[PDB]
RNA sequence: UCCGCGAUAGCUCAGUCGGUAGAGCAAAUGACUGUUAAUCAUUGGGUCCCUGGUUCGAGUCCAGGUCGCGGAGCCA
RNA sequence: UCCGCGAUAGCUCAGUCGGUAGAGCAAAUGACUGUUAAUCAUUGGGUCCCUGGUUCGAGUCCAGGUCGCGGAGCCA
C-alpha cells in the first residue's frame, strides 16, 4: 500500500489592519466591534489591498524557495453563505503571490526529507455562525482577516510526515513572525487531501479531503484512521465515492458532514474592483536581507561550525 | 457441621455451647487472653481463648487474618463496660473450648470496614474478598430478598415464570444490539436483546394469560453514571386488563415488596398525568418529597416593558415560571450566583429574582432590579398567587417551555436538597397521560415510545388532530427517580393503520421493520398491556447504596469491561477462523 | 374484567352468571343451535346460543376460527345425552346472554385441533400460535411451577438468589465459548458462560454461605436431536458442607418438587459406586426401571479352545460378562440377528447366546452351536451364578472392558424396553464413586471431569497409585438420564500441587489457564461443594414429552436457529465497521 | 480462473475416456487430480505463497475448493501474517481447507535414471501406427457435427 | 492545542531555594489478662510513570513521550 | 463422483407403458335444533424444484442445474 496525501494550510497573517479593511484584527468577546463599513459588505463600499500583507506573502514566499510571479491577480470565489458578506472570497485564481517551493521536513527516521509547496497565496476570513436560540447568530469579527493559503504539493506521504510538516510549516511561519503560531487561539489551521493506491495498479482509492484538523495528535490519528478506512474501503470494493469528511476526537471515527455530489463551481474571474499587484525584484531584494536565518538550517549551523549534538542544536533552535 | 451463625449470637443463647465457622476477620493478642473476631454471611461475632487449655492456645497463636476455622465454645455473658455497639451481637462473647483450622489464607489485599483507604478499581480488581465485607453483602442479601418477595407476589397472583431465548435476531432504530458471530451461518449474527417485548407479546398472542421475567438485557450504548450494559429488568404482561387493573396490581406488589422488606407502608399512590407534572415541576419524574413547586404567571406579563419577561411571554412556544423558595431570602449572593451559572448549564439565558420583606409596602417592600419594569398590581396577584409571605425569595425562569421546564425544574430539586426543604418519608407515585407525539428536530411527527401505543381516543378523533391525543402509558416514579413503566399495546387494525397513517410511513417500512410482529398481530391478538422495572435501580434505592454497582454482584466499569476477570479478553486465530470473520488491526508504516 | 376461566368452569357454579373471555377454538352451526367452544389458559367450555336473542346469534354465525371473544352467560347444566368425557369442564355448558368480539383474527396456519398432522418445520414457523394448544400450554404453565416449587425450596433453606454475569472473558480446553465483539475494545471479545461455576466458586470465596442460580448457558459445539445451543442450568454451590449433606438436601429437593408437583413419592435414593454400576449395568448412568442385570462369569472361563471368549479371558483389559434375559427363549433367530447387528454397532464382533430349557437333563438340555467347546461343570455353576431357572436366555458379551459395558448395557436397556418388562414408574438413583482418571489417547492421565474435584485419599496415596483412586463426584439419575451433577471441591494447596504433578501439567499453563482462579483461591477459599442440574430435561422428563424443544417457550432448530424470528440474521455494514470487524468465509491459515 | 480448472478436468477426462485409456469413473476411484493454487495482487510479481490442495474427487469439490483456497490465500496477503508452504487437503463436508503435513523442508526425493530399466525407445514408426488407431476427437467431434450435418450445439454436444 | 491537579512499598499518601525512597495501615519477631479500627519495640520490603539529557550526585532540574480527572478552545 | 428415496394448493399426500394439478383437512356460500375432531352440497384456490430440449400436447420422457435424508467412494 502507498498512501499519497496533501495538506492545504490557512495561516492568520499578524497584522494590525485587516487585508481590505480598516478594522483590528485581534479582537475578544466583544461581536461586531471590529467590522467597519468595508467589512460589512455595504452597496458602494470598495476594498483597498494591505501592504504589509503584501510584504510578508511575498516574505514566506522567499523563504520557501519559490519563483514568485512579477504580477499576481485576485480572483473572485462565489460562494452564498451568511458568514460570507459580500457573497465571493477574494481569493487568487491565476497568478498567485508564491509558488512551486519546498520545504525541508525533519523526522526522526534518519533523513530530513524535501517536501513541494504548490503556491501559498492571499485570501480572506468570513464570520462566526454560534450554538444560539429559534434562529442562530453570526459573528463578523474575524471576517475580513487576511489569511495565507500554503497548499503542498502531494509529495507527502506518511502520516507522520505530514505531521512533520505541520510542524515545519508552524516553525517556518514562527521565525518569519508573520502568524502567531498558536493553534489554540485558531490562526493556524488546515485540511488534509489523503488517497491511498495499492502499489502496482493505477487504478486507486477515492480522494478524501479531511477539513477541520486542529492539533497535530489530531492530524496523525485522524489520517491514520482515513488512510485505514480507504484501505478496507477498497479491499472490498464497494462504493469509492469523494466526500468532506471531519474528524472529532472524542470517538475517532471520520463522519461525513457534506457529500460532494458535484464538483463545486465557485465561477472564478479577475476582480475588477483590485488591479493586479505587481511585485518587482527589487522589493524581493530588499526582503532577502531582510530574512532571518532558516531554523532548520539553524540547527544544522549549530551542528557544523559550534560542537553539538542533533537533539541540543533542535531544541536550542 | 456449623450449629449456629456468628451474627445470629443474641443474647437468649447463654448457657449454650455452639460451634461456628468462618473466616478471622481481625485477631488481637494481649498474651493473657486472646480474642478473635469470627465473621459469616449474618456478622461478627467475638471468640476468646484464656491459655487456660493451652493447646487451644497453641491453635490460637497461629491463626491470621480472613483463615478459614471451626471454633466451638460456650457464649458468656460480656461485662457492661466491655459491650459492643457496632457489632450485633456485640452483647456476649464465645469462651473457645476447641478450635480446628479449616483452611489457611493469604493476607488479603485490602482491609475490611472504614477508614481503609481502598480505591474502586483496586476494589473491583479483588470483588470476590470485597464481598466478604457484611455491608456488601447486606446488600446483596438485601437483593435477594427483594426478588423473593417480587416472584412470591407475582406467582400468587397467576402469573407464569416464563424463559425467553437471548439469542435473537438483530434489528435497528431502537439500541445498538450486541451482536454474536454465527458458527453454522456464516455472515449472520444473533443479538442479544434490550427487552422481551416483542417476545412477551407474542407470549400474549400463545394464549397465556398472564406473563412475568426476570430477565438479562444488553444495551450496548455508550454509558452514563449508575448505568451498566448488562442490567436486570422485571418484564410484566397481561392479557384482557385494562390500565387501572395493571396500575392496580402492579402498586400493590410494590407496596407488598417495601412491607415485606424495609417494613414501610405506602398509603396509595397518587395518579399524576404527565401535563400537570410538567406544569408545576418541570420534569416527567417529579420528586415528591420537596414540596416545592412551579408555578406559571407570563399571562400578566404580556405587555410589559421589561423585555425578557414579555419575550417568551408573548411566545407561544414557551413561558415563564416562577419558583418561591421559603425562609430563604438571607440567602447570601454567592449562592445566587452559583444558582445562576448552575441553571446555565440547562441553558437558561438568566435566573430572574425577588427577595420578598414587606408586602404593605408595595414596590419599595420588594428589593429586586427587576422590579421596576413591571407594575405593583401585577406585582402583588403574582405574590398572591405563589403563596410567598415575608421573608421569602421569589425565582424567575423565562424562555422556550423545554428549557424554563427544564433548569426551574432542576433548580428546584437542588435547592429543595440544599436547604432540607422535604420530608424525609418515601413517596411514591405514578405518571399517567403522555402526548402521542411530538416534533424530531427537522419537523413531522413522531412516536416517543413505540408506535405500538393505545391513545386514549378513538382513531378519528386522532386522524382529527393528532396533538390533542393522549396516551395509555405510564411510568412509577419513585424519590424522583424512574422505576419502570409501560403500556397497553394497540391491537386493532384501524387503529394501528390510523397511528401507521399519521406517522408517514408506507406499507414498505410497515413490513420490512414490523412485518413478523404485524404477522403474528393478525393471527389474533387480545387485548393486552405491561410494564418493566429496573431491578438494579429499584434495589438501588431499596439498599439506600450510592451507585448501581453496589447492588450487582460483579459489575463493569463506566467502559464495560471488568477489571477482575480482565473481560473483554483476546482469543486465538482458530477460534476466529471457526466464526467466520477477521480482524483488521494491521501494521501501517 | 373477566368473571371466571373456561376451564375451571365446574358443576357448583350452576344458577350463576358469569363473563369469560378467551379464542374461538371451532365453532358448530347447526342453525337453530350455535355451539361455541372456547378456550382460555385454562382450557376449554361450550357456550350455547339459541335464536330467541337473534342479535347474539348475529354476532355468533358471523364469528370464526381463533376470534377473540369476550362472552357473558349463565352455567346450564347439560343433558344426559350431551355430556363430554374429554373435555375436563365438559359436563356444564353456559347460555350467551351478549357475546362481543374484541378482536378478529385471520385462519390460523396449523389447526390447533388434537392429533392434526401437520408438520414440524410449519409448527416451528409459527410458534406464537402453536403455543395456543393446551398441551403445549401445559407443558410451559408446568415448567413455570416446577421453577417455583425449587425456588421456594431453596429460598426456604437459606440459599440466596445470586445473579452472575453474562458477558465473560474468552478461554479454551473446556469448550467452543460462543464471543461477542467489543464495541470499546477493538480486538478483544466477551464470551458467554458454559456454567456459573468460577462464579459460584467465588461467591463461596466472597463469604456466601449457601448459592443458588437459575442461569442460562451457551455451548458452542455441534448439536443433536436432545441437545440446544441455549439451555438453562439449576446451579447450586455450598460451603462447609460434605458430600452426604449436598446430596441431603438436594435428593430432598427433588422429592419435595415430586410431591408438589406430580404427586408422586419416591422413598429414599440408593447410592450406587459407579464400579458396581459398570459391573452389573454397564452404565454411569443406569436405568432402575429394567430389573435385568449383567453378571460376570470370565473367571471360571480362563483357558478354553474358543478364542473370542479366551481372547479377553486372559487379558486383563477386558472382560467377558452374560446377560440373561427371562421368558425370552421362544424368540426366533431373526432378532437375535437384529440384536447381533445392534451389538455390531459397538463394536462387538459377535452377541454369543444360550438358550437354557432343562438343566437337569445336561449337554442335550442347552441348544446353542457355542455349548460343545464349554465343559459342562463351569457351564453349570454359570447357570448356578446368574440365577437362570427354565425359561430363560443367556447372552454372552466377550471383549474388551469399554466394548462389553457400552454393547451388552445398551442391548440390556434396548431389549429391556422391546421386552416390556420395567414397570413403568419413576425410577431415581445416585450414583457416586466415580475413578479420578482415564488415559487420554496420546497416554497419559486426565480427570473425567475438572481437575480441582476432591479425591477420597491423601495426597500421598494419590501419588502413590493414580489409578486406584476414586473421586468424591456425583450425578443424579432418573429413568437412565443424567438430571445433573457436581462433585465437593479442593482448596488444599497440597492437594492441588499433587493433582497438579500427577496430571503432567507444569505451572506455566497453571498460571495460563486457572491463574486468576488459584490467586482467588489463595486468599481464603473454604470447604465448598457443588451441583448443577438441567432444568430442561428435568421439565421434559416431568412433562413426559418427547423432545427438548416441548419444554422451551421458543426453541431452535439443530442447526442453532429459529425459523419464527429467522435468527441469524443479517447486520448492516456501519454496525460491523464500529464493532471493528469484517466479515469471511470459513478457510484461514 | 476454478471454472476454466473444471472445464480443464472434464476435458481430461472425456478425452481420455475416448481413448479407452482410463474407466474414468472418480466413484471407484480411477481419476484423480491435485491443485497447485497461487494467487498474486495485480502489478507486483510479490507476494502470494502456493497452495497444493490434494486429493480432489468431484468437479463440484474442484470448484469448491479452489474459490475457497484463492479467497483465503487473499485474505492471507491483505492481512500479511505468515505466508508459508504446505500441502492442505479438502473436505465437502465443512468446506474447510485442513493441512496434512507441516512442510519443515524441500523432501529430497534423490532422482537418478533406474538401472534395472533401460530407456524404451519408440521410433516414429510407432507413432505413425498409433495415429492412424487414433480415434476422433469428441471436441472437433461435436463440432463436426455442427459443421457437416445439420445439428444445433446443444444436442450435438450431449451426443458427442 | 492550551490551563490546573495527579502517577512514589500490599493499600493510602507526604517529600524545601537538587544530597541512601519516609509515615499510617498491613506483614514478620517479641512484649503485655479486656481489647473490641488494640498498643508498644524491633525487623523485612519497593523501577520514585517511560526515554534521553543536566550535575560530583537525582524522586527533585531541562526536553520529548504514556495514562487518569476536570476546565478552555475548535466544530468553514 | 456414484446408488436409493424425495420437492406437486394454507397443511398432508397420491398421480400406470405421455392426454386441464386430484383427494383428506382447511377456507367461502347455502342447508339442517344437540353437536361435541359435526355432517352434506356447491364454489374459490396452486410456477407440478429451476432452465433448456422432445412431442400435436407435458407433473410424466431426455440433458444440465438447486435443495433435504441415508449409503458408497476418496482421504499419495
Amino acid at each position: 500500500w502507498e498512501t499519497v496525501i496533501g495538506l492545504e494550510i490557512h495561516a492568520q497573517l499578524a497584522t494590525q489592519s485587516k487585508i481590505f479593511s480598516g478594522s483590528s484584527t485581534a479582537f475578544g468577546a466583544a461581536p461586531n466591534t471590529q467590522a467597519s463599513l468595508v467589512d460589512l459588505a455595504m452597496p458602494g463600499t470598495l476594498p483597498v489591498l494591505n501592504e504589509e500583507a503584501v510584504r510578508m506573502a511575498c516574505l514566506f514566499g522567499l523563504a520557501i524557495d519559490a519563483r514568485i510571479d512579477r504580477q499576481n491577480v485576485f480572483a473572485r470565489k462565489n460562494y452564498f453563505y451568511p458568514d460570507l458578506p459580500k457573497g465571493y472570497q477574494t481569493s487568487q485564481m491565476d497568478h498567485p503571490i508564491v509558488g512551486k517551493g519546498h520545504l525541508d521536513i525533519t523526522l526522526e527516521d534518519g533523513t530530513t526529507k524535501r517536501i513541494g509547496i504548490t503556491r501559498a497565496h492571499l485570501e480572506e476570513d468570513a464570520g462566526k455562525s454560534l450554538h444560539e436560540d429559534g434562529m442562530s447568530g453570526i459573528d463578523l469579527n474575524r471576517a475580513g482577516t487576511p489569511l495565507l493559503e500554503i497548499v503542498s504539493e502531494p509529495d507527502i506521504r506518511s502520516a507522520k510526515e505530514a505531521v512533520a510538516y505541520v510542524k515545519a510549516i508552524h516553525a517556518l511561519v514562527r521565525y518569519l513572525g508573520i502568524c502567531d503560531g498558536n493553534m489554540a487561539e485558531g490562526s493556524l489551521r488546515c485540511d488534509c487531501n489523503v488517497s491511498v493506491r495499492p502499489k502496482g495498479q493505477a487504478e486507486f482509492g477515492t480522494r478524501a479531503e479531511i477539513k477541520n484538523v486542529n492539533s497535530f495528535r489530531f492530524i496523525e490519528k485522524a489520517i491514520n484512521h482515513e488512510i485505514q478506512r480507504q484501505i478496507e474501503l477498497i479491499e472490498d470494493g464497494g462504493k469509492v465515492v469523494q466526500e468532506t469528511r471531519l474528524y472529532d476526537p472524542n470517538k475517532d471515527e471520520t463522519r461525513s458532514m457534506r457529500g460532494k455530489e458535484e464538483a463545486n463551481d465557485y465561477r472564478y474571474f479577475p476582480c475588477p474592483d483590485l488591479l493586479p499587484v505587481v511585485i518587482e525584484p527589487e522589493y524581493l531584494a530588499k526582503l532577502r536581507e531582510q530574512l532571518p536565518e532558516l531554523p532548520v538550517q539553524k540547527r544544522e549551523r549549530f551542528e557544523s561550525q559550534y560542537g553539538l549534538s542533533a537533539y541540543d542544536a533542535s531544541v536550542l533552535s | 457441621m456449623r450449629s449456629h451463625y456468628c451474627g445470629q449470637l443474641n443474647e437468649s443463647l447463654d448457657g449454650q455451647e455452639v460451634t461456628l465457622c468462618g473466616w478471622v476477620h481481625r485477631r488481637r493478642d494481649h498474651g493473657g487472653v486472646i480474642f478473635l473476631d469470627v465473621r459469616d454471611r449474618e456478622g461478627l461475632a467475638q471468640v476468646v481463648f484464656d491459655p487456660d487449655r493451652a493447646e487451644t492456645f497453641a491453635k490460637a497463636d497461629r491463626v491470621r487474618s480472613e483463615f478459614v476455622v471451626k471454633i466451638t465454645g460456650k457464649v458468656r455473658l460480656r461485662p457492661e463496660g466491655a459491650r459492643n455497639p457496632n457489632m450485633a451481637s456485640g452483647s456476649i462473647e464465645v469462651l473457645g473450648y476447641e478450635l480446628e483450622v479449616l483452611n489457611q489464607a493469604e493476607t488479603p489485599p485490602f482491609p475490611l470496614d472504614e477508614y481503609s483507604d481502598v480505591g474502586e478499581e483496586t476494589r473491583l480488581r479483588y470483588r470476590f474478598i470485597d464481598l466478604r465485607r457484611p455491608e456488601m453483602a447486606a446488600k446483596l442479601k438485601l437483593r435477594a430478598r427483594i426478588t423473593s418477595s417480587i416472584r412470591r407476589y407475582l406467582d400468587d397472583n397467576g402469573f407464569l415464570d416464563v424463559e425467553t431465548p437471548i439469542l435473537g435476531r438483530p434489528t435497528p432504530e431502537g439500541a445498538r444490539d450486541y451482536l454474536v458471530p454465527s458458527r453454522t451461518y456464516p455472515g449472520h449474527f444473533f443479538a442479544l436483546p434490550q427487552s422481551p417485548q416483542l417476545f412477551k407479546q407474542l407470549l400474549m398472542v400463545a394464549g397465556f394469560d398472564r406473563y412475568y421475567q426476570i430477565a438479562k438485557c444488553f444495551r450496548d450504548e455508550d454509558l452514563r453514571a449508575d448505568r451498566q450494559p448488562e442490567f436486570t429488568q422485571i418484564d410484566i404482561e397481561t392479557s384482557f386488563l385494562d390500565e387501572s387493573d395493571i396500575i392496580g396490581i402492579t402498586e400493590k406488589m410494590v407496596r407488598q415488596l417495601f412491607k415485606e422488606v424495609l417494613d414501610v407502608e405506602f398509603d396509595e399512590f397518587p395518579h399524576m398525568p404527565f401535563e400537570e407534572a410538567m406544569r408545576r415541576y418541570g420534569s416527567d419524574k417529579p420528586d415528591l418529597r420537596i414540596p416545592l413547586e412551579l408555578v406559571d404567571v407570563a399571562d400578566q406579563l404580556k405587555e410589559v416593558e421589561f423585555k425578557v419577561f414579555s419575550g417568551p411571554a408573548n411566545d407561544p412556544k414557551g413561558r415563564v415560571a416562577a419558583l418561591r423558595v421559603p425562609g430563604a431570602a438571607s440567602m447570601p449572593r454567592s449562592q445566587i450566583d452559583d444558582y445562576t451559572k448552575f441553571v446555565g448549564i440547562y441553558g437558561a439565558k438568566g435566573l430572574a429574582y425577588i427577595k420578598v420583606n414587606e408586602r404593605a409596602k408595595g414596590v419599595e417592600g420588594l428589593q429586586s432590579p427587576i422590579v421596576k419594569f413591571i407594575p405593583e398590581a401585577n406585582l402583588n396577584v403574582i405574590l398572591d398567587r405563589v403563596g410567598a409571605v415575608d421573608g421569602d425569595i421569589v425565582f424567575f425562569g423565562a424562555d422556550k417551555a423545554k428549557i424554563v421546564c427544564d433548569a426551574l425544574g432542576a433548580l428546584r430539586i437542588k435547592v429543595g436538597h440544599d436547604l432540607k426543604l422535604l420530608t424525609r418519608e418515601w413517596a411514591p407515585m405514578w405518571v399517567v397521560d403522555f402526548p402521542m407525539f411530538e416534533e424530531n428536530d427537522d419537523g413531522s411527527l413522531s412516536a416517543l415510545h413505540h408506535p405500538f401505543t393505545s391513545p386514549k381516543c378513538t382513531p378519528a378523533e386522532l386522524e382529527a388532530n393528532p396533538g390533542a391525543a393522549l396516551s395509555r402509558a405510564y411510568d412509577m416514579v419513585l424519590n424522583g427517580t424512574e422505576l419502570g413503566g409501560g403500556s397497553i399495546r394497540i391491537h386493532d387494525k384501524s387503529m394501528q393503520q390510523a397511528v401507521f397513517r399519521v406517522l408517514g410511513i408506507d406499507e414498505a417500512e410497515q413490513e420490512e421493520k414490523f412485518g413478523f410482529l404485524l404477522d403474528a398481530l393478525k393471527y389474533g391478538a387480545p387485548p393486552h398491556g405491561g410494564l418493566a422495572f429496573g431491578l438494579d435501580r429499584l434495589v438501588m434505592l431499596m439498599t439506600g447504596a450510592s451507585s448501581i454497582r453496589e447492588v450487582i454482584a460483579f459489575p463493569k466499569t463506566q467502559s464495560a469491561g471488568d477489571v477482575m476477570t480482565q473481560a473483554p479478553g483476546s482469543v486465538d486465530g482458530k477460534a476466529l477462523r471457526e466464526l467466520h470473520i477477521r480482524l483488521r488491526e494491521q501494521p501501517k508504516a
